[PDB]
RNA sequence: ACUAAUCGAACCAUCUAGUAGCUGGUUACCGCCGAAGUUUCCCUCAGGAUAGCAGUGUCGACCUUCAGUUUUAUGAGGUAAAGCUUUAAAUAUGUAAGAAGCCCUUGUUACUUAACUGAACGUGGGCAUUCGAAUGUAUCGACACUAGUGGGCCAUUUUUGGUAAGCAGAACUGGCGAUGCGGGAUGAACCGAACGCGGGGUUAAGGUGCCGGAGUGGACGCUCACAAAAGGCGUUAGUACAUCUUAUGUACUAGCCCUGGGCGCUCAAGCGU
C-alpha cells in the first residue's frame, strides 16, 4: 500500500509486529499525515482532555495503517447531487436532495385473514 | 398494582421484503395503563423469541372487560415467581367478581407471603374454576359448602376519629 | 404593561382570535355526532377478545 | 450530571427545572431524549394542551427577548416570513407538524411551567412503566400538562 | 525538686535596621468577573520556564461560522448466539458531513515512478430563492500586561500487578481544597435542590400517634421478639407421593419469628404491595 502527505489513514495495530507499537490510547483511531518515510508514516491525531483537543504528531510503520474511507460517503453524495440536479434543470422538475432523518411510520391497516393471530402465554421453569 | 385493567396485545415483526404479513402474536397482559401494557408485552416477546421493540411495531391494543362482573365466581391463577433462590412455580385460588379483581388479589397476596413484585411474577394462566370439587383449596372450600351462615362477633364500631372523647362506653354488638 | 390570560378574559381572547365569538355562538364544542344506524361488532372481533 | 446529557438538555433548552419544550419525533431528536430519559418526561400533547401553553405561558424571542404573545402584530413581525400570521396559525403549525416547525418552535422560548397541582408520584425519580414520572408516557402527559400549566 | 559528683566561661559601644531560613501579623464599604494542581522543555537543588484554567483593557471579521449532542457513512474493541474466523449485535469511542467543495481534462517541476503513476502551481463546470442531515446560536478569532495553582485529596468506572487475605498503581468522569438551603432524630457519607430582598401559590427528597406542620386514613395478608441440605409437638401460605363405604399422612418450598431518637407501639405507631 501507498500513501500521500495529507490524505487520512486508520490505525489498526496488529499482534503480528511489535516494533514501535502506538499505545492502546491509539489503537483503532484515524488521523492525518504529515510525514511519509521508508516504514514509518507521519500520522496526525487530536487528542480529548478535559473541555478541548490538543493535537499530537506520531510516526507508525506501514504494518498498520489502512486508507480510511471516511469521507467516501461524501464523494459518493456531491456526485449524486451533481447528476440529479442535471436532471431536475433539464426536466424542469424539483428534487429533494438533502437528507431526511427518517420520520415516524405513517398508518395502515393489516388484515386478519389467513392470518389467525396466535395467544401466546410465559413459560414455566421446567 | 393499582386498578389494574385486562389489555390484548397485538404485534408483530416490521415487515421486510423478505418476509411480507408476518405472523401477528397476541398476548394477555394485566397493566394499569395502555404504557405498561405494551411495555410488558415486548418484555415478554423478547423473552420467547428475538423480536425487540426497534424492530416490532403494535397493531392493536384493547381493553378486555369482564362479562358478568356482578357474579362471584372462582379463579385458579398459576405463576412464576423469581426470588433470590430462584424461580418457583405455584398454583393460588382466588373468589372475586371478575380476572383483574383476582389478579389485584393475587399481587397483594404474593407480596405479602413470599415478597414478590410486579417484575418477578409472571403470569401463567387464569381460569374461571366452572364447577365445583374443582376447587382445590381448603379456605375456599369452607366458602362453597353448603349453607354458609356466620355470625359477626366484636364489631368495632364506627367512631369519628376527630370525636376524639366519648362519654359512653361503646358496645361491640353490632 | 400586564400580560392577560385569554383563557380568563374573554376580551383579550376576541382580540387574538376573532373566531371565537363565533365557535361559542353556533356550539361548535358541542358537535353532535353523525346519525345513522351502528353496525353490530362482527363475530370474529368477540373471540379474539375472549380468547384463551 | 455527566457533560454528555448536560449538553443535550441545552440543546434541547431544558436548562431548569420545570422546563417545557415542543420537539419533532424524529430518529435524530429520538435518541438524543432516550440518553436524558433520567432527567425528563415526555408525551404525546393534545389539541388542548398546545392550546392553553401557547395562550397562557406562550413568549416569543423576538431579537433576544422574552415577548409576551400579547397581540397579533408580534408574530407578523418575526414569522411573517413563514405565512404564520396569528397565533392560531402557530397553534396549528405546532399541533398539525407543518413545513416550518422548527421556526416556529424557536421561536418561542422555552415555557417555564410551575409545579404540578396535586404533587407528583410518591417517587417521581423512576420510569413511567414502573411507577415513577421519568420517561415516555404517552397522552398522559396531557394531564401532567393540566396540573403544571 | 534538693544534695554530692560532672562541663564551661566575661562585659560595653559601633559596623548593624548584618544576613540566612522559618513563624506570627498586615487596617473602610459595596458592585462585577472568577481559578487551580494539568501539557511540553531545561539545568545548581535550593528547582526553573512553559501550556492550561482566570481578570482587566485592546484590535480584526459578522452568528456566515461554531458545538463535551443526536443522526447518516465508515474504523476500532470484547461477550452471548452462531458458521464451518463469518455471522450479527450490546456498551462506551475515533474520522467525515461543500463553495475554505468535487470530479475528470490539459501544460510544467527541484520530488517519485515503466509511465500525471502520483504530489504541488496553473485551466473547465455547476448549484448562491432546500448550499446538499437534526438540534442549538449569549458567534468568534487575536494581542498584550497581571494574577493564584503549578508538586494534592475523595468517590465511581475501567484496567494492571499482587497478598494467606490484604493492598498497590495508573487513566476517565464527578467533586473537594472554595457552598449556603430541605431531609438523613445526629453527621465528613448519601437524597433533593444550588443562593439578591419580600408577598402568594405548588412541590421535590422525606414524612402525616406525641414531641412535630401533616392520616390514630382506606384494601389484603403475616408476626407478639454470626448462619449451616441448623435445630421448632409455634402459625400461615404452596408443591410432590400413598389410603378411602372394597377426610387424611410423609417429605419439602416460601414467608417470618424462638435459639443460632425519646415517649411509646402489637386487629401497630412493625413488614410486603
Amino acid at each position: 500500500r501507498t500513501y500521500r502527505v495529507g490524505d487520512i489513514v486508520d490505525i489498526k495495530v496488529n499482534g503480528a509486529v511489535q516494533k514501535g507499537m502506538p499505545h492502546k490510547f491509539y489503537h483503532g483511531k484515524t488521523g492525518v499525515v504529515y510525514n511519509v518515510t521508508k516504514s514509518a508514516v507521519g500520522v496526525i491525531v487530536y487528542k480529548r482532555v478535559k473541555h478541548r483537543y490538543i493535537e499530537k504528531r506520531i510516526n507508525v510503520r506501514i504494518e498498520h495503517v489502512k486508507p480510511s474511507r471516511s469521507r467516501e460517503d461524501f464523494l459518493r453524495r456531491v456526485k449524486e447531487n451533481a447528476e440529479l440536479k442535471k436532471k431536475a434543470k433539464a426536466e424542469g422538475v424539483p428534487v429533494q436532495l438533502k437528507r431526511q432523518p427518517a420520520m415516524p411510520r405513517e398508518a395502515h391497516t393489516v388484515s386478519i385473514a389467513d392470518n389467525k393471530p396466535v395467544t401466546l402465554a410465559p413459560v414455566a421453569y421446567e | 398494582m393499582g386498578r389494574l385493567q385486562e389489555y390484548q396485545v397485538i404485534g408483530r415483526h416490521l415487515p421486510t421484503e423478505a418476509n411480507p404479513n408476518p405472523a401477528l402474536y397476541r398476548m394477555r397482559i394485566f397493566a394499569p395503563n395502555e404504557v405498561v401494557a405494551k411495555s410488558r408485552f415486548w418484555y415478554f416477546l423478547r423473552g420467547l423469541k428475538k423480536v425487540k421493540k426497534a424492530t416490532g411495531e403494535i397493531v392493536s391494543v384493547n381493553v378486555i372487560s369482564e362479562k358478568h362482573p356482578l357474579k362471584v365466581k372462582n379463579f385458579g391463577i398459576w405463576l412464576r415467581y423469581d426470588s433470590r433462590s430462584g424461580t418457583h412455580n405455584m398454583y393460588k385460588e382466588y373468589r372475586e367478581t371478575s380476572r383483574v379483581a383476582a389478579v389485584e388479589a393475587m399481587y397483594a397476596d404474593m407480596a405479602a407471603r413470599h415478597r414478590a413484585r410486579f417484575r418477578s411474577i409472571h403470569i401463567l394462566k387464569v381460569v374461571e374454576l366452572e364447577k365445583t370439587e374443582d376447587v382445590k383449596r381448603p379456605y375456599i372450600k369452607q366458602l362453597v359448602a353448603k349453607n354458609l351462615s356466620f355470625p359477626l362477633p366484636h364489631r368495632v364500631p364506627k367512631i369519628s376519629t376527630k370525636k376524639i372523647f366519648s362519654a359512653k362506653r361503646p358496645s361491640t354488638f353490632s | 404593561v400586564q400580560k392577560k390570560n385569554p383563557l380568563r378574559n374573554k376580551q383579550i381572547m376576541l382580540r387574538l382570535n376573532p373566531y371565537a365569538s363565533t365557535f361559542a355562538k353556533e356550539k361548535l364544542g358541542e358537535v353532535k355526532a353523525e346519525e345513522g344506524k351502528p353496525p353490530k361488532v362482527p363475530a370474529s372481533f368477540k373471540e379474539l377478545l375472549h380468547e384463551a | 450530571i455527566p457533560p454528555k446529557p448536560r449538553k443535550i438538555l441545552q440543546l434541547l433548552r431544558l436548562r431548569q427545572i420545570n422546563n417545557g419544550v415542543f420537539v419533532k419525533v424524529t430518529k435524530a431528536t429520538a435518541e438524543m431524549i432516550k440518553i436524558v430519559e433520567p432527567w425528563v418526561a415526555y408525551g404525546y400533547p393534545n389539541l388542548k394542551s398546545v392550546r392553553e401553553l401557547i395562550y397562557k405561558r406562550g413568549y416569543g424571542k423576538v431579537n433576544g427577548q422574552r415577548i409576551p404573545l400579547t397581540d397579533n402584530a408580534i408574530i407578523e413581525e418575526n414569522l411573517g416570513k413563514y405565512g404564520i400570521i396569528c397565533i392560531e396559525d402557530l397553534i396549528h403549525e405546532i399541533f398539525t407538524v407543518g413545513p416550518n416547525f422548527k421556526q416556529a418552535a424557536n421561536f418561542l422560548w422555552p415555557f417555564k411551567l410551575s409545579n404540578p397541582n396535586g404533587g407528583f408520584r410518591p417517587r417521581k425519580f423512576k420510569h413511567f412503566i414502573e411507577g415513577g414520572d421519568l420517561g415516555n408516557r404517552e397522552e398522559h402527559i396531557n394531564a401532567l400538562i393540566r396540573a403544571m400549566n
